RNA sequence: GGUUAAGCGACUAAGCGUACACGGUGGAUGCCCUGGCAGUCAGAGGCGAUGAAGGACGUGCUAAUCUGCGAUAAGCGUCGGUAAGGUGAUAUGAACCGUUAUAACCGGCGAUUUCCGAAUGGGGAAACCCAGUGUGUUUCGACACACUAUCAUUAACUGAAUCCAUAGGUUAAUGAGGCGAACCGGGGGAACUGAAACAUCUAAGUACCCCGAGGAAAAGAAAUCAACCGAGAUUCCCCCAGUAGCGGCGAGCGAACGGGGAGCAGCCCAGAGCCUGAAUCAGUGUGUGUGUUAGUGGAAGCGUCUGGAAAGGCGCGCGAUACAGGGUGACAGCCCCGUACACAAAAAUGCACAUGCUGUGAGCUCGAUGAGUAGGGCGGGACACGUGGUAUCCUGUCUGAAUAUGGGGGGACCAUCCUCCAAGGCUAAAUACUCCUGACUGACCGAUAGUGAACCAGUACCGUGAGGGAAAGGCGAAAAGAACCCCGGCGAGGGGAGUGAAAAAGAACCUGAAACCGUGUACGUACAAGCAGUGGGAGCACGCUUAGGCGUGUGACUGCGUACCUUUUGUAUAAUGGGUCAGCGACUUAUAUUCUGUAGCAAGGUUAACCGAAUAGGGGAGCCGAAGGGAAACCGAGUCUUAACUGGGCGUU
RNA sequence: ACCGACUAAUGUUGAAAAAUUAGCGGAUGACUUGUGGCUGGGGGUGAAAGGCCAAUCAAACCGGGAGAUAGCUGGUUCUCCC
RNA sequence: GCACCGAAGCUGCGGCAGCGACGCUUAUGCGUUGUUGGGUAGGGGAGCGUUCUGUAAGCCUGCGAAGGUGUGCUGUGAGGCAUGCUGGAGGUAUCAGAAGUGCGAAUGCUGACAUAAGUAACGAUAAAGCGGGUGAAAAGCCCGCUCGCCGGAAGACCAAGGGUUCCUGUCCAACGUUAAUCGGGGCAGGGUGAGUCGACCCCUAAGGCGAGGCCGAAAGGCGUAGUCGAUGGGAAACAGGUUAA
RNA sequence: CCUGCUUCCAGGAAAAGCCUCUAAGCAUCAGGUAACAUCAAAUCGUACCCCAAACCGACACAGGUGGUCAGGUAGAGAAUA
RNA sequence: CACGAAUGGCGUAAUGAUGGCCAGGCUGUCUCCACCCGAGACUCAGUGAAAUUGAACUCGCUGUGAAGAUGCAGUGUACCC
């Protein structure tokens, strides 16, 4: 806190509390007994309880079947009118859609759909699965996924 | 009783003035210190 | 994060206040001596739920005295009667009688002497 | 107000040795 | 019924208490955020004698202050960009200026740029006094302007004791000087403190003073490690490891070898001959590209309900490579400003290349290979290493080699082996930092918080001075900021009127708590003694209920009854602390280690840095465990002890 | 006059952080006074009291190390159960 | 010797919680039933609420959010829910997550407000009285006549220091220890005229600075030539008049 | 008048302005002296308080603040009335 | 107990707001206080402080008690301000 080191008064004599610093966080401005510091927050997961949830996670989705695996899943142009008919017309609104290799329209599209999302099959975080309403996933994705949980 | 402060401009000026205050590595480390506060009398002078 | 604190404050504070209510001068005014007074009346509630027990049967049997006096007869005798007249309970307080049927009263002395004969 | 210079003394003084 | 007598007896409230109602005071709470806080990514890392940082005084249609500006004075020119509105703010008004391009506004480059301040013509109490010399006047005096500091380098001219020659002196050309947040290298360098005292030791080469420099600094191309196998400059990160060691063997201090990563780069001088300006580097002009300093275009919403007001609800459409964000009378993808996206530079610039000009050397042959040095003596200092058996490094002091068949090192020291070449330099990246520019982010604060400063704050104020250093935010959507009337002193203040959703939002203005102070009503209170309540409890006032010893308020009378905290063997204590309220105010954070819980996997478990398609995936360098015993060599389900165990210690489940 | 400060009372939340009133000492001297100068912190100055160095002195003041250290005193905030 | 009074002990009725067992019945909870439940330092267990992230482009909310103030209900408690009034724009279940997470004390910090109390006091015991003006109001201002006080000052001119306090109009909220028509107070306007007074200037004392120079780890120290520095030296105007100043 | 005069020891600034002297230097010049005439003298300060209500004392504070002037009656008097 | 000769011995005129003792004068210093004149204190009007303060419905006595009680026990006394 910015002031000098003063003794604002005299040890003993004024009929005064003791007082040493003008900067005590018991005195009024300037003070905070355990100021903060800017810190990390990050945790570790080992490798395999991440991959022990990815797996608990997959199997509980299907087990709601939420997750609907396809053939091959992309749109025809860079316009987000287009997947939102796809989704209408597959009964759709909140939606991961793990694509295999992504392509340039699919992502466009959905960047402005606010409750779907499209990602890489390296893309797949633990929130996301169960943060959409349902996953799609093209089967091509489905291999990748196979092999990265082993 | 006569008090402590006896006013003198012109001893003001020899003592704590401008011109003291820079005759010196330290009277100008001073000012330094007084600009960096940006202080608005360097040294109350005329 | 930092914590606003004394919205809750007042809660507090208030919340003994209300329970001073009536109470003289500070002692409903003001909190840091509300709480003295809001807490030693519950000390003395506590201990006076005990009490009022003891004074009742105090009160009571101050009164079954006089009745059994009056009927010519000491508190003494006539609870020893009824307690060998025998066997058979009673209240002490429902001779809460003593004052409001004072025939029955009477009638209860005489069954306390007999069983003293 | 303006009003706010307080230069409190040191006691006050006068007296006090209070049998040693 | 009268008279008398005895007995018992309400209504009183000067004032006081409790309760409730309505206020005053006061500014808490909540809501608010052009202010702060911490960062990321990029830019920029300097300004300055071409006069800086910072000021003084001026400057307007202008009295003050702020900003801008400098006697060309909220400004001048020019090039672009933009344009229907403009002449900065408090701040109206006056007088103006402009609308299809010389209004304003934004950017590039110019111009002007008083005085003080390194201040540099001399002086000086900063913003002032005074000069020498040059210039300058159809009114060629005195004033105005320019130049004249010092040091360094170079040249020129001059030139003593002393003749030569030097020193000295004049002029001239260049450069320096001062300021500035951190990071960096260097010269100096504390004590509190820790050791439960204190000298050695620690704090610590820290704080602080000083000098210097750069965009980074420093370091750097082995007289380095290794251990007979090999590696191959410096720097940074993770290991190695709190190990080996150091140590009043106290407190503490604390490596290296080797391994995994980031980034990788190597060159000159110690020189002459030939060939000669040939590589290259910097300074510079041009060109080009690419960033920068103004800009341009930029989709799509209506109906109705509530309301002072729609962005809200409900209905039905529409855009989306745009649902980042802000604003608008309440919460807006489609009202506004943007956003995605696509574009743009007349000029000046950062960065790359390409060349021109200057300065510079390239190349081949043959040479050369860093002495007051290495080492030693004395004294200190550095190395994790405190003199210790102490290698190694530095040097104040006195000394002093060999020179390739030579010399350094391999932690006393010697041999052998191995390995390197000191006593000259340069060198990019990985690394550090943020006064400042731009953009973006937050389980960061929200006016006692957050910067000391959300506000004209380093201000008011205090101090001779260094220096210290405040308080203080919110009317409303919009000022529509209350015309007019009345009391009053052509007052203060108030009541009407009117504006508004609200005036109880009226400027002492959102919310408006609490201490504290009143007016009103109910009940109690003037024969009564104490922590003031609590158990009982009539009466009164009020509601009830249909009564029904019921709710609320008060509380005669009455049983019991000495506050709280702390500290203590023990406190009503006449022992501490508190006048009261409100707000704030004290077990946190990081890294190690161990235990419990819990989760994963299991004789295995897990990665660190770093790479990264960035919480994934890679990376097993490494750490823990699966074997113990012994000081150790070593042995091993055993081992140590001893010549040896009938044994014993620690281990084997 | 000017310079001093021996006694007393008053004053002691003063008229005054050191004075008022009545008396008192020196008053051509080691006198007294205006202006300006020099001496700096383990240092100054001192006809010497540890006096004075800006109402501060057995080591001035301001900033810093700095959150010195405190085996001492104080305080330590919501509730319930064993 | 027999009564009886008497405690938070014993018993009775209702209730909670831990540990037991037995029976109903076991991702247990019932019903019994025995038993245990004072407590400082302190150990263990379980919780309330506050701020902030997710869940949440959800949900509540101008048909009234937060905050404030009452009221009813509810829980063992920290609390919760509902609602009237006020308020006039935000609030967030649930389950997780993270802490500037709870105040009565520290002669704690800041602000506000009490108390003593309408008490002390209103700053030299030089002293006032009356008449008349002005004014909303006159003990205090203006004018007058008395009275009293200083007169080596309590008169007059300056330096130092201040820095518009000067003069004139105007106002009386705040400042004035009362009132105030008055003021050294607010607002506005005015006012400082020099060859001769003084500064600048020439001259130097103390002392300061100091090209070179001597000295010093750096910073710097001392000092020559000089150059600064008045408290001293240096040319010259007097009597009178006039301005509200 | 008097920076005099007398006397004493403790022995009482400096420099310039002013006067005079010349050196280098100029010698008809320039300069120097006088009379009269004329021109120049800028700039900055100048209000007010100043033993105090305007300065140092936090105050309209019984305190502190250097210089200058000094009438009548009594009196030695700047005492005192 | 326990002076002593330059951390000087013994004397000493004069000087001293210096210490001790005595006397004349003098008196309100005292016996022993009375009266008076002025400034406060008191009343009215105006302005308007302070320290202290856990909360107060704040009596006496004898006793008890962290051992010296307005607050505990007992008791006496007491209309409110
Ligand atoms: N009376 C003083 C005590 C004291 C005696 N001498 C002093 C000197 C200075 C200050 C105070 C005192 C007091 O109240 O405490
Ligand atoms: N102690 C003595 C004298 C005294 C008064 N004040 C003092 C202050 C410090 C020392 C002593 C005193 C007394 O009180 O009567
Ligand atoms: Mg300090
Ligand atoms: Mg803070
Ligand atoms: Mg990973
Ligand atoms: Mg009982
Ligand atoms: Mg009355
Ligand atoms: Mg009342
Ligand atoms: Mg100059
Ligand atoms: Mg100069
Ligand atoms: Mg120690
Ligand atoms: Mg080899
Ligand atoms: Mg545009
Ligand atoms: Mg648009
Ligand atoms: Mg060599
Ligand atoms: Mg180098
Ligand atoms: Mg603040
Ligand atoms: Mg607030
Ligand atoms: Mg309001
Ligand atoms: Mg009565
Ligand atoms: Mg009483
Ligand atoms: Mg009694
Ligand atoms: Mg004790
Ligand atoms: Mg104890
Ligand atoms: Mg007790
Ligand atoms: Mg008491
Ligand atoms: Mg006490
Ligand atoms: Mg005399
Ligand atoms: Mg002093
Ligand atoms: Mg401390
Ligand atoms: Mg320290
Ligand atoms: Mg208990
Ligand atoms: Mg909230
Ligand atoms: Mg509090
Ligand atoms: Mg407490
Ligand atoms: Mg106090
Ligand atoms: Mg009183
Ligand atoms: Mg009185
Ligand atoms: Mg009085
Ligand atoms: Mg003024
Ligand atoms: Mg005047
Ligand atoms: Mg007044
Ligand atoms: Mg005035
Ligand atoms: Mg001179
Ligand atoms: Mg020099
Ligand atoms: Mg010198
Ligand atoms: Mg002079
Ligand atoms: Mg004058
Ligand atoms: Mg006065
Ligand atoms: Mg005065
Ligand atoms: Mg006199
Ligand atoms: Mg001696
Ligand atoms: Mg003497
Ligand atoms: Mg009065
Ligand atoms: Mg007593």
């Amino acid at each position: 806190v910015t002031g000098s080191g003063k003794k604002p008064w005299r040890q003993k004599g004024t009929g005064r509390a003791r007082s040493g610093s003008i900067k005590s966080p018991i005195w009024r401005s300037g003070g905070v007994t355990f100021a903060a510091r800017p810190q990390d927050h990050s945790q570790k997961v080992n490798k395999k309880m991440y991959r022990g949830a990815l797996k608990s996670i997959l199997s509980e989705l299907v087990r709601q079947d939420r997750l609907i695996v396809v053939e091959k899943f992309s749109v025809e142009a860079p316009k987000t009118k287009l997947l939102a008919q796809k989704l209408k017309d597959m009964a759709l609104e909140d939606v991961l859609i793990i694509t295999g290799e992504l392509d340039e329209n699919l992502f466009l599209a959905a960047r402005n759909l606010h409750k779907v999302d499209v990602r890489d099959a390296t893309g797949i975080d633990p929130v996301s699965l169960i943060a959409f309403d349902k996953v799609v996933m093209t089967a091509d994705a489905v291999k990748q996924v196979e092999e990265m949980l082993a | 009783m006569k008090r402590t402060f006896q006013p003198s401009v012109l001893k003001r000026n020899r003592s704590h003035g401008f011109r003291a205050r820079m005759a010196t590595k330290n009277g100008r480390q001073v000012l330094a210190r007084r600009r960096a506060k940006g202080r608005a009398r360097l040294t109350v002078s005329k | 994060a930092r914590v606003k604190r004394g919205v809750i404050a007042r809660a507090r504070h208030k919340k003994i206040l209300k329970q001073a209510k009536g109470y003289y001068g500070a002692r409903s005014r003001v909190y840091r001596v509300a709480f003295q007074a809001v807490i030693k009346a519950g000390q003395y509630a506590y201990r006076d739920r005990r009490q009022r027990k003891r004074q009742f049967r105090q009160l009571w049997i101050a009164r079954i005295n006089a009745a059994a006096r009056q009927n010519g007869i000491s508190y003494s005798k006539f609870i020893n009667g009824l307690k060998k007249a025998s066997v058979e309970i009673d209240r002490k307080i429902l001779a809460d009688i003593a004052v409001f049927d004072k025939v029955a009263f009477t009638a209860l002395v005489e069954k306390a002497k007999a069983a003293l004969a | 107000h303006i009003c706010v210079t307080s230069k409190w003394f040191n006691i006050d003084n006068k007296i006090v040795d209070h049998r040693p």
